[PDB]
Parts: C-alpha cells; sequence; structure tokens
C-alpha cells in the first residue's frame, strides 16, 4: 500500500519563510523521482522541479528558479518543499508527486495537498440580514436573504431558518474585497407562510468562534 | 516551451453518449502525453498513457487517440460518476507543461432567471454603509448579463457578481450581484434598477426599487 | 565492437 | 560464516543468471573463432567468402532484428527464452557436423558434377552460422534486457552492479576463449576440434535450460507481463514501419543515436589493427601483452561507471566518458602527422578498380597504441551509462521492439565501416581512415550533448547537491 502524507492548512504574511513535507509510507523514495506541483484557483497545473534523493540533485523550473528550494531526508523517507518571499499571489494548493526515471511516463501516486494562504489581518464577521418587503406584489413567494460581509480570514458556515430547513437556499461563493471575506445565502422556499412564521438565519465563525442568528421580520 | 493547449473549456453533454476531448501541442511531441483526470475537491488520478494504454483499473470506456501534433480522449456511454476536470500533460522535453482543463456539465431544458430585488437594510444604513442586492435564482444557460441603472446612468462601478455552482436536483444556475456606495451616495439618489438579460428571452427583465418607496 | 573478425591468428 | 553464506549466495537469481551468461557467451565466441578458422583454412584466403559473410550477417541482422524483437514484445518469457537457446545450439550442432563431413569427402566431392555442390555446401554454411547468429542476439536482448531489469526489482545500484558484472565477463571471455579453442586445435587435429566445439553446445544446452527454468522458478514477478501471401508478406512490413518510427520518436532517441555512431571505427583492437600492426612488424608476444592490456582498461572502465553512477548522477557520467575518449582520441590522432608515419596522398586510395582479391622510428606506433587503450577505457563507460539510460526510460509493453531496432542502427553503422575496408586497404593510406573513424566519434558525442541540454538546462556542471 503505497501512501503520501503532507502537513496542510498554512496560513502566513507576506515575506516569510514556508516549509512543506511530504511522507511516503510503502516504499522507498531513495528509488524515485519526488516531483513538486502547483495549482492556484481557476487556474491551470504548474511544474515545480523535482529532487533525486539518492544524491540530491534538484532541477528547478526557470519561473521558480530564486524562490523555491526542494530537499529531501532519506533516514526518516520525507521531502520537503521551502519557499521564500511570499506575496499575495503564492496563495495556492501544492502536490507532491512521484516518479519512476528521467522520462516516466506518468504520476502513479499523487499526495493530498496542502492549502497554502497569504494574508494580512483577522477579524470578525458581520452580519447585516435584510428582507425586503415594500412594496410586495405576490406573497406565494416569499424569498429573504441574510448578506454576511467583512469575515476575518476564515470560513463561515450560514443556516437559514434551521427549525425549518428547505431546499430552497442557496448560499453564493464567499468574494474578497479590501482585505475581507463576503458573502449571502438567499431561501425562497418560504412560500406564504414567511409573512407569518418568522424565520432565523445563524452564522457561525469558527475561527473567531461567534455565532449570531438575526430572524427576519417584515419591512 | 512546448505550449499545451486544449481549446473547449466547458462541454454539455447528456447521459449515455460518447464524448470528445481534443487536445492540440505547439511542436511534434511525438507520442508523449498522458490524460489525468480529476474531481473537485480532490487529488488527479491516471486515466490513460503514452496516448494509448490504459492504466490497470480503469474502465474500459475511456480511449486515447492521435499523434503529432492532436491528441483526443473519447469517452463511450458517459456515467455521471465522469462529471470532472480533464488534463492532458506532455513529457516530450522539460520543463513540463500542462493543459488548461475541461469542465463536463449535463443536458437540461433551458430556463429563464426570477430576479430580485432587495433595498439597503436599515441597520447597515445606520453604520454608513449601502449595499443593494440582486439575486437570479434559477436558469439553465450559463451566460447571462447584469446591469445597475442607478439614477438612469448604467454605473459600471462598485459591483461585485457571484455565480454558483449547477445544483445537483434542478441542474440550474443561480447569481448574486452586489453594489455597495455610502449612505451620502444612496441618499442623493431616487432611482435603482437592475436589468438581466438571458438567451431566454430577448427583453431583458428590469426589476426597481425607487428610494421614496 | 565489431561483432563480425580477426583474420592473420601466448 | 562459510559454510551458509555461500551456500546461500550460489542458490539466488542473480547467480544463475551469472552461470547462464558465461556458459552461452563462452560457447559462443568458441564456435565464432571456429568459424572464422575454417572458413580461412579449407577455401582459399580471399575477401569473397569473408564480405559476403560480413554482408550477410549484417543485413539479416538489421531486418530480421526489427522482427524479431517485435515476436519477443508479444509472447511469454520462459517460451521465447527457451525456444531462442534450443535453436542456435542446435543449429551450431548441425553446422560443424556438415563442416567437418565436407572437410572429409572434399577432393572427391569436388571431382563430383561440374563443381556446382562447393558452391551450395558454402550456401548452407551462410545460411546456418547466420540463422545462429539471429537466435543468438535474440536470447541475447531479451535475457539481458527484460530479465535483468524484472530480477533486479526497484533497486538503481543494484542494475548497474549486474550491467558491470555482465560486461566484466564478456571481457574475460572474450580474451580467453580464443587463446583456449586454439591451444586445443594446434594440439590435435580438426576432428577434436569439431567434436569438442558440438558436444560442449549440446552439454551447455542442457545445463542452460535447466538454470533458466531454475531462474524462472525462483523469481515469480516474471510471470506476470502488462498489456497481455500479400497480406503474408505485408504484415512484416507494417511491423517493421512501426517499430521504426516508434524508435524515432522516443525521447531517449538521440542517447541511442550517439551509441550507434560510435560503432563505426578503426581504433579498436581487431583484424584491421592487427594487420597494421604486422606491417609495422610488432611480433606477437608484444600483440598479446597489448590484449591483456585493453581488457585491464576495459574492466577499469566498468569499475569507473559504477563508482561515478552513485557520485555525480546518470547523465553527467556520459560527459564524463564522452570527454575522456575524446582527450585519448587527440592523443591518437597526434600520432599521425609525426616522423615514421606511411602516409602521403599522392598515391590514390581506390587502387583495385575490379580486381580486389577476386630502420623507422617507433613513436608513431606507441601513441596510436595507447590512444586506443584509453579510449577503450572511455567507450565501455560510456556504453554502460547509455545502456543503463535505455533499460530504465522505456515502456515495458515496448521493451522489446526499441532494443531491436537499437541492435540493427549498431550494425548498420558496423557495415559501413566494413565497407571503407575494402575501398582502402592499402596499408599506406591507413592513416586517413583513422581522421575519419575519429570525426565520427565527435559528432556521436556532439549528438548525445544535445541530449543533456534537454534534461538538465544550464545546470551542466554540478556534480554535488546545491550548497
Ligand atoms: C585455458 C583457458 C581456461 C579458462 C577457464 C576459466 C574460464 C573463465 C571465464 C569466465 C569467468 C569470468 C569471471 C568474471 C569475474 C567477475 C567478478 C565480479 O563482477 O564480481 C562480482 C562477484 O561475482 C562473482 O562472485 C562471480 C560471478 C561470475 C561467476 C562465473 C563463474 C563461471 C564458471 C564457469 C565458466 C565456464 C567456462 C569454463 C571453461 C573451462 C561482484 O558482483 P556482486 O557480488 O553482485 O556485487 C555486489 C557486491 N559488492 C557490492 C560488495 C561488490
Ligand atoms: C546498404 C545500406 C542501405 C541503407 C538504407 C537506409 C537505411 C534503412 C533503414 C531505415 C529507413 C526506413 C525506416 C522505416 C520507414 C521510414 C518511413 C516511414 O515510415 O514513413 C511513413 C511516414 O513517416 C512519418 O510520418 C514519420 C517521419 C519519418 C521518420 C523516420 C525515422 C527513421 C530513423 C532512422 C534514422 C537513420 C539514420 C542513419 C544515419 C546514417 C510512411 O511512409 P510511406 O511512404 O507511406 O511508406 C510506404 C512506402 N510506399 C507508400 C511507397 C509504399
Amino acid at each position: 500500500e503505497v501512501q503520501l502524507q503532507q502537513s496542510g492548512a498554512e496560513l502566513v504574511r507576506p515575506g516569510a519563510l514556508v516549509k512543506l513535507s511530504c511522507k511516503a509510507s510503502g516504499f522507498n523514495i531513495k528509488d524515485y523521482y519526488m516531483h513538486w506541483v502547483k495549482e492556484r484557483p481557476e487556474q491551470g497545473l504548474e511544474w515545480i522541479g523535482w529532487i533525486d534523493p539518492e544524491n540530491g540533485n534538484t532541477i528547478y523550473d526557470p519561473k521558480f528558479q530564486g524562490k523555491a528550494s526542494i530537499t529531501a531526508d532519506t533516514s526518516s523517507n520525507t521531502a520537503y518543499l521551502q519557499l521564500s518571499s511570499l506575496t499575495s499571489e503564492d496563495t495556492a494548493v501544492y502536490y507532491c508527486a512521484r516518479k519512476r526515471g528521467y522520462y516516466g511516463p506518468y504520476f502513479d501516486y499523487w499526495g493530498q495537498g496542502t492549502t497554502l494562504t497569504v494574508s494580512s489581518k483577522t477579524t470578525a464577521p458581520s452580519v447585516y440580514p435584510l428582507a425586503p418587503v415594500c412594496g410586495d406584489t405576490t406573497g406565494s413567494s416569499v424569498t429573504l436573504g441574510c448578506l454576511v460581509k467583512g469575515y476575518f480570514p476564515e470560513p463561515v458556515t450560514l443556516t437559514w431558518n434551521s427549525g425549518s430547513l428547505s431546499s430552497g437556499v442557496h448560499t453564493f461563493p464567499a468574494v474578497l474585497q479590501s482585505g475581507l471575506y463576503t458573502l449571502s445565502s438567499s431561501v425562497t422556499v418560504t412560500s406564504s407562510t414567511w409573512p407569518s412564521q418568522s424565520i432565523t438565519c445563524n452564522v457561525a465563525h469558527p475561527a473567531s468562534s461567534t455565532k449570531v442568528d438575526k430572524k427576519i421580520e417584515p419591512a | 516551451d512546448i505550449v499545451m493547449t486544449q481549446s473547449q473549456k466547458f462541454m454539455s453533454t447528456s447521459v449515455g453518449d460518447r464524448v470528445s476531448i481534443t487536445c492540440k501541442a505547439s511542436q511534434n511531441v511525438g507520442t508523449a502525453v498522458a490524460w489525468y483526470q480529476k474531481k473537485p475537491g480532490q487529488s488527479p488520478k491516471l486515466l490513460i498513457y503514452s496516448a494509448s494504454n490504459r492504466y490497470s483499473g480503469v474502465p474500459d470506456r475511456f480511449t486515447g487517440s492521435g499523434s503529432g501534433t492532436d491528441f483526443t480522449l473519447t469517452i463511450s456511454n458517459m456515467q455521471s460518476e465522469d462529471l470532472a476536470d480533464y488534463f492532458c500533460q506532455q513529457y516530450g522535453s522539460y520543463p513540463l507543461t500542462f493543459g488548461s482543463g475541461t469542465k463536463l456539465e449535463i443536458k437540461e431544458a433551458e430556463a429563464a432567471p426570477t430576479v430580485s430585488i432587495f433595498p439597503p437594510s436599515s441597520e447597515q444604513l445606520t453604520s454608513g454603509g449601502a449595499s443593494v442586492v440582486c439575486f437570479l435564482n434559477n436558469f439553465y444557460p450559463k451566460d447571462i448579463n447584469v446591469k445597475w441603472k442607478i439614477d438612469g446612468s448604467e454605473r459600471q462601478n462598485g459591483v461585485l457578481n457571484s455565480w454558483t455552482d449547477q445544483d445537483s436536483k434542478d441542474s440550474t444556475y443561480s447569481m448574486s450581484s452586489t453594489l455597495t456606495l455610502t449612505k451620502d451616495e444612496y441618499e442623493r439618489h431616487n432611482s435603482y434598477t437592475c436589468e438581466a438579460t438571458h438567451k431566454t428571452s430577448t427583453s431583458p427583465i428590469v426589476k426597481s426599487f425607487n428610494r421614496n418607496e | 565492437x565489431t561483432h563480425f573478425x580477426r583474420c592473420r591468428x601466448x | 560464516g562459510c559454510c551458509g553464506s555461500l551456500a546461500d549466495y550460489l542458490t539466488s537469481a542473480k547467480f544463475l543468471l551469472y552461470l547462464g551468461h558465461s556458459l552461452s557467451t563462452w560457447g559462443d565466441r568458441m564456435w565464432h573463432f571456429a568459424v572464422s578458422v575454417f572458413l580461412v583454412e579449407l577455401y582459399g584466403n580471399s575477401l569473397l567468402l569473408t564480405a559476403v559473410y560480413g554482408l550477410v550477417v549484417a543485413g539479416s541482422v538489421l531486418v530480421l532484428g526489427a522482427i524479431i524483437g517485435d515476436w519477443v514484445d508479444k509472447n511469454a518469457r520462459l517460451k521465447v527464452a527457451q525456444t531462442s537457446l534450443v535453436v542456435q545450439n542446435v543449429s551450431v550442432i548441425l553446422c560443424g557436423i556438415i563442416l567437418m563431413m565436407v572437410f572429409l569427402h572434399k577432393h572427391e566431392l569436388l571431382t563430383m558434377y561440374h563443381g556446382w555442390v562447393l558452391t551450395s555446401c558454402y550456401i548452407l554454411i551462410i545460411t546456418i552460422a547466420n540463422i545462429a547468429n539471429l537466435a543468438s542476439t535474440a536470447t541475447a536482448i531479451t535475457i539481458q534486457r527484460d530479465w535483468i531489469v524484472v530480477v533486479a526489482g526497484e533497486d538503481r545500484s543494484k542494475l548497474a552492479n549486474m550491467n558491470a558484472t555482465i560486461r566484466r565477463i564478456d571481457q574475460l571471455t572474450n580474451i580467453l576463449a580464443p587463446m583456449a579453442v586454439g591451444q586445443i586445435m594446434t594440439f590435435g587435429s580438426p576432428v577434436i576440434g569439431c567434436g569438442f566445439i558440438s558436444g560442449w553446445n549440446l552439454v551447455s544446452m542442457c545445463v542452460e535450460y535447466v538454470l533458466l527454468w531454475k531462474v524462472y522458478q525462483k523469481t515469480p514477478a516474471l510471470a506476470v507481463k502488462a498489456g497481455l501471401c500479400a497480406s503474408q508478406m505485408a504484415e512484416p512490413f507494417r511491423t517493421f514501419r512501426d517499430g521504426w518510427v516508434s524508435y524515432y520518436n522516443q525521447p531517449v532517441f538521440l542517447a541511442g543515436m550517439g551509441l550507434a555512431f560510435l560503432y563505426m571505427t578503426v581504433l579498436g583492437f581487431d583484424c584491421i589493427t592487427t594487420g597494421y600492426a604486422y606491417t609495422q612488424g610488432l611480433s606477437g608476444s608484444i600483440l598479446s601483452i597489448l590484449m591483456g592490456a585493453s581488457a585491464i582498461t576495459g574492466i577499469m572502465g566498468t569499475v569507473a561507471f559504477t563508482w561515478l553512477r552513485r557520485k555525480c548522477g546518470l547523465v553527467r557520467t556520459g560527459l564524463i566518458s564522452g570527454l575522456a575518449q575524446l582527450s585519448c582520441l587527440i592523443l591518437c590522432v597526434i600520432s599521425v602527422f609525426m616522423p615514421g608515419s606511411p602516409l602521403d596522398l599522392s598515391v590514390s586510395p581506390f587502387e583495385d578498380i575490379r580486381s580486389r582479391f577476386i630502420s623507422v622510428p617507433i613513436i608513431s606506433v606507441s601513441l596510436l597504441f595507447a590512444g586506443v587503450i584509453a579510449a577503450r577505457i572511455g567507450l565501455w563507460s560510456f556504453d554502460l551509462t547509455v545502456t543503463q539510460l535505455l533499460q530504465e526510460n522505456v515502456i515495458e509493453s515496448e521493451r522489446g521492439i526499441i532494443n531491436g531496432v537499437q541492435n540493427s542502427m549498431n550494425y548498420l553503422l558496423d557495415l559501413l565501416h566494413f565497407i571503407m575496408v575494402i575501398l582502402a586497404p592499402n596499408p599506406e593510406a591507413f592513416g586517413l581512415l583513422v581522421l575519419i573513424s575519429v570525426s565520427f566519434v565527435a559528432m556521436g558525442h556532439i549528438m548525445y550533448f544535445r541530449f543533456a541540454q534537454n534534461t538538465l538546462g544550464n545546470k551542466l556542471f554540478a556534480c554535488g547537491p546545491d550548497a
């Protein structure tokens, strides 16, 4: 059973040093070449370089020639990738892969991947729910939305009307603005009971460990 | 170095038929092309190597073909377990390069958006912040045009649009557009409308909310 | 290298 | 420490593979020398039979080598190996029997009819020898490449040690076997020589069969194998074309290209070089000493390759070997424009348009021989590294076809060499030939250089790790 393990969930300030590890189980890295690959959000795969643990020779990509280093440890059967002078444009997912020869046909086994993010500050989420009911026309379709803005370097979890879960709730992907994160979730499965039955949305930020519940009211 | 490009980015298919993905190289690589498959939130896995051979435990519905500069991966009888990304990678010479990738999406009947406009919240206004949110709930085609007209003027500043992914149950798309402005800017206006245009109908759907109301 | 010949023969 | 460890070592796949290879090489070399001597003897000394033999061997090797590489790539392993062994051995036995029988009824058979059966007998001898050579080529490529790669497993040091040991065994057998067979020939009668060859080949057949079966039984990973009139003449053509175009498209094409280019030379211990030395009058004992020095330097080259591959890498080892061989060839080239060298452009190199065959300073020869010996050490290192590269960087489903096209290319470059020897046989015009050979060597290494630049970039000079 061949397995590769990587430490993950790394958050760093710009201009620092980061070290990532890839540990192999079920084989000896001395008999293979170890490659590192980067994947940026909504972008293609990029090759960084490879190392031969037997003697320590390393080949890099000219795009990463002066900012990435690769080392290996045979006794502990581990490979290390070191990055320096990080900038906000370096946030990505990094993969460790195994190759047979100089021109091996394929990467048979990969790693789970490690998420690296470069940020500047931390804060707590702010919720400003708003359900417009001014100038309503039809009460058979009620859509209520809650917007959370100013998240502080973390993913939030939003549950609209946790008492009565519905399949009509859709949460848009979060976006980055002014160094903070924003998101919005709208539920339109209220049908006609929304003007009478009370529905409350609860937003929880685990990094800030803050839970806020707001009940939508008519305008 | 060799630049490896795939023309199609989104490929809308239907269950049970056969699809073909094309990959073209800028040099005569020969036969050193491998095809990988990646699912969202996961790691890529080997599918085809040397453009012809399969890799052990792989279903026989995948076939590789081509040579020279053009290669093709063919899937016969697509199954719901095959909606993912596919990459072509060359190993003819260093440095190694990858393709852009290709999406797969199922077929559904065309639909039209259900627009909705929400006025700025009182709590947000009390904090000196104005936000206008417009939500399009369900619509099949991915492409849609959203225009925000403030005081009879299609402003093109301070607008952020986010589109969700394909729904599993309904196979429909949703979008959310937010316009951010200062409290003074929101106060000094009386007209605000959002217009949505899609292939479903020629006439765009416009929803407005007057400041006085 | 030469797979195929010697000739003119302690 | 001695009772158990030795017994365990002598019952391993590696040792049995070594023993089988040694027996096969011994038999092959003894047969080759016997055939050369006998064909030189029973027929009047002339270049016609030698030229026909060489041409037939070369052309058959090219075409049928591509074909048999394809055939090996599509069957089981034990079946192919056993088949090759039986074919080669039976060919050798029958050929030797016919040879001795003609050696017997020579004059009576010559007087019979109009002498039209001597040509038929020569045709039979040539054909059977060619068949045996083809079978030997097939078994060599399949055993070495496939079985060595599989047995070595995943370790890379073991593969290097196995290749080095195979090369050392080949060198020692090449030096030793002709001397012993010539001694047994001259101490007896041709009946002794032919009977000895036939009996030895038969016993070797039996023992090698048993050894191959034992090795196959010991290693369980050999059983598995991934990937598993008009038309009768069209199919071989399709296989030939597909194999050649597949070889051309491989990413290690240039390395095999350079290795093949390294094969056409006159700067090697061979009949031509020995003839030139005899023309210069260098006796026989000195020739034997020179052969011993050549063997020593070949062994030294294998050791150097192992050490360098352990230390620096694979590509850089090839670069170092090429540089060494080039420097030694430059030393050899210096010898031509020296006093005591019989070279002049006035005499036309071509003298036998349609006829053919159908004191002095001693510094020049000494410089030439020093050059060729050091060239030998460098060449052996380069051959070993290219062989390992080819073994390591080829898909299993095509290890046979690629290696067979490689053998075909190697023999081609050999054939051209033979041609020029026919064109300019004058002892005077030898020096010019030397230049040409050196030139070709240079080209090969230059071509290999390009391969390195395609896999190492600008970091072409760093043996150790970065600091
Ligand atoms: C008149 C003329 C008479 C001639 C007679 C004599 C004929 C002479 C002809 C041929 C013999 C050639 C000998 C080559 C020696 C190579 C040594 C070598 O590589 O070392 C190896 C050891 O290897 C061994 O221990 C031996 C392996 C080969 C055994 C061959 C026996 C042939 C016997 C039958 C002969 C048939 C012919 C019989 C004819 C009567 C080292 O390799 P390793 O151990 O894997 O390396 C790892 C260990 N390490 C890391 C510590 C290094
Ligand atoms: C006495 C000495 C004699 C020597 C003879 C010469 C050597 C002989 C050895 C070998 C030569 C023959 C090789 C096989 C055939 C090649 C052509 C081929 O397949 O073409 C195909 C396309 O081809 C392509 O699209 C690829 C481009 C050609 C690659 C060739 C690589 C050769 C490498 C080797 C480098 C060697 C370097 C050597 C340096 C010294 C199709 O061609 P076609 O036209 O459809 O074919 C049928 C013809 N017909 C249509 C008329 C029926």
